[PDB]
């Protein structure tokens, strides 16, 4: 019913090859859903064009716009404080602030920081290692609030103690609100009987969608899948 | 010599060296180390696999 692109046709360059095209997709109300494929696939590129990041050579975008919680690929912060950055201009709620920074496994990470939680931190701050960048990223979409939270790969330079921890409590919490659809793309597929809907692509091109039982409709691709037990 | 975030794609290595929070907890050959149960390599690749 939410978001969905039949026969998309998508490009980066108006004069270059039509980088995405024939592509069927659905994102239902509420739910978990993934994106995966190969790497350079196009799994970023169907996601900031169904953002509005891609003149569309062709198809038709339907949505419901709105606020959509996003995290690039790379991690970016703000050259301001890390309070400033992670609340971003919302209404500051100390429960909701705390339980998201649990949830991102950040506390350990803030207590090092020369001013805590105030540490000025930036281009013009202190640097620090791209974990703690990828975890404020997250923890900016998780306090965003938003109907359609939307995630790209955050699970890069965390270890498995950190994914299980962020996966676990951060989206249990968003499926915990009565509505509210998250979209994350990642490479490890371990996570893959926990998603509610799961769109697989190769070279640009969508191949299925669906959850369980159509990943049963043939065993080359589950085999791919189940390949690293 | 290889850094992994993936325990399995280590596996294939010739020695296998774990760190704790500053030190090498016991370098060994990926068998042993899986099989001992001991080693936080066993938690490692039981909770990826
Ligand atoms: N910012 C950009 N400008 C120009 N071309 C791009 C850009 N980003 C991606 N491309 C091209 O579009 C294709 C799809 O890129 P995309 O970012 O979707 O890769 P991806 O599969 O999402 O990345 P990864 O495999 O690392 O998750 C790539 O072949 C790339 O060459
Ligand atoms: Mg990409």
């Amino acid at each position: 019913c939410c978001v969905q692109i039949m026969g998309g046709y998508f490009t980066w360059t108006p004069d270059g090859i039509p980088t995405l095209s024939n592509i069927t997709i659905r994102i239902p109300r509420g739910q978990l859903t993934m994106i995966v494929g190969q790497v350079g696939c196009g799994k970023s590129s169907l996601l900031l064009a169904a953002l509005g990041e891609m003149q569309k050579v062709s198809g038709a975008v339907f949505w419901s716009r709105g606020p959509v919680a996003y995290a690039s690929q790379k991690p970016w912060l703000l050259n301001a404080t890390v309070e400033e950055n992670i609340i971003f201009e919302s209404p500051f709620n100390k429960q909701r602030y705390k339980m998201v920074i649990e949830a991102c496994s950040l506390q350990p990470d803030i207590d090092i920081l020369p001013h805590g939680d105030q540490t000025q931190i930036g281009e013009r701050g202190i640097n620090l290692s791209g974990g703690q960048r990828q975890r404020i990223s997250v923890a900016r979409a998780l306090y965003q609030h938003a109907n359609v939270v939307f995630l790209d790969d955050p699970f890069s330079a965390l270890d498995i103690h950190l994914s299980d921890h962020l996966m676990q409590a951060g989206i249990l919490e968003l499926l915990r609100d009565d509505k509210r659809t998250v979209v994350l793309v990642t490479h490890k597929l371990q996570y893959l009987p926990h998603a509610d809907w799961i769109i697989a692509m190769k070279d640009g091109t969508i191949q299925r969608e669906g959850t369980l039982k159509d990943f049963q409709r043939s065993e080359c691709q589950l085999f791919e899948h189940w390949k690293t037990l | 010599v290889t850094i992994a975030h993936r325990v399995h794609t280590i596996l294939s290595a010739d020695l296998v060296i774990v760190l704790k929070r500053g030190a090498i907890l016991e370098f060994d050959k990926p068998e042993k180390l899986l099989s001992r149960k001991d080693s936080v390599f066993a938690s490692f690749v039981r909770a990826d696999k």
